[PDB]
């Protein structure tokens, strides 16, 4: 999810916007 | 369980900035 | 718990801490 | 909403918890 | 102390209030 | 010594929110 | 992205996130 | 500068990026 | 060092950084 | 106190250090 | 790459406080 | 650099000021 994807490696703001709304 | 917990503190602050007025959900499992 | 205006990032951090494993929803402005 | 309750006014802990899932 | 207790695993706000005052 | 140091940054911000007007001490050893 | 005044530490955090591997320069006041 | 653009006024993402290296 | 109002969480973060291994005491309001 | 010195007014580094243990 | 990324979030907030009006650069490589 | 020096071990504010300007 966001934690598996963005805590192992860096999520850019572009990656992170996927999780908006 | 801190490293993921500490990571999530940053993630929520980042999502705040990126999503702005759209907002977001923060939950899993 | 604080008796404070909590806004922007501080509001989200507070929800994050307060809600624990439930997680949360942030609407920003309604 | 949360912004209008806890940012423009001050919320209690209990009030803040209404925005938990 | 707080660091041994709350950096290895998660302290909730309830756990953390123990360290107030 | 960062991971504990970085952890303590979050802990102090958390204690600020939870203790509010009661305040707190942050020290050991 | 937020439509907010971003000041002090929040401004730097925003630059940090926005700029990624490029990094950034913070002048503070000019 | 960044402070006068994004703190005293509000900056867009694009505006914020002018301060990246 | 900054010439800024430091309040709420920012004040605590500043004390945390400034005080190092001594640690600190935060009264909030007196 | 610290709040009245450094939040309502501005404190120096030296002033901030009075609240270290 | 998070631990260094998460570390850098704190470093930039620390440099903000310490450098104040002098400011700073944040980049390498 | 700052990351090798201050993420492995703690940099004090004194250490960190080296990286100002
Ligand atoms: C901005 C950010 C914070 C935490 C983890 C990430 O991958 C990205
Ligand atoms: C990833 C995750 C798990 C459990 C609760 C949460 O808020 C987030
Ligand atoms: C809120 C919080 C921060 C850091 C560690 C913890 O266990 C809990
Ligand atoms: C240390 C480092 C590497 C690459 C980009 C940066 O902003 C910082
Ligand atoms: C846990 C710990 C050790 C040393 C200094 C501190 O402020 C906190
Ligand atoms: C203040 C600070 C933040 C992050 C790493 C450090 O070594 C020091
Ligand atoms: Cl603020
Ligand atoms: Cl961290
Ligand atoms: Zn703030
Ligand atoms: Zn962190």
């Amino acid at each position: 999810g966001i934690v598996e994807q963005c805590c192992t490696s860096i999520c850019s703001l572009y990656q992170l916007e996927n999780y908006c709304n | 369980f801190v490293n993921q917990h500490l990571c999530g503190s940053h993630l929520v602050e980042a999502l705040y900035l990126v999503c702005g007025e759209r907002g977001f959900f923060y939950t899993d499992k």
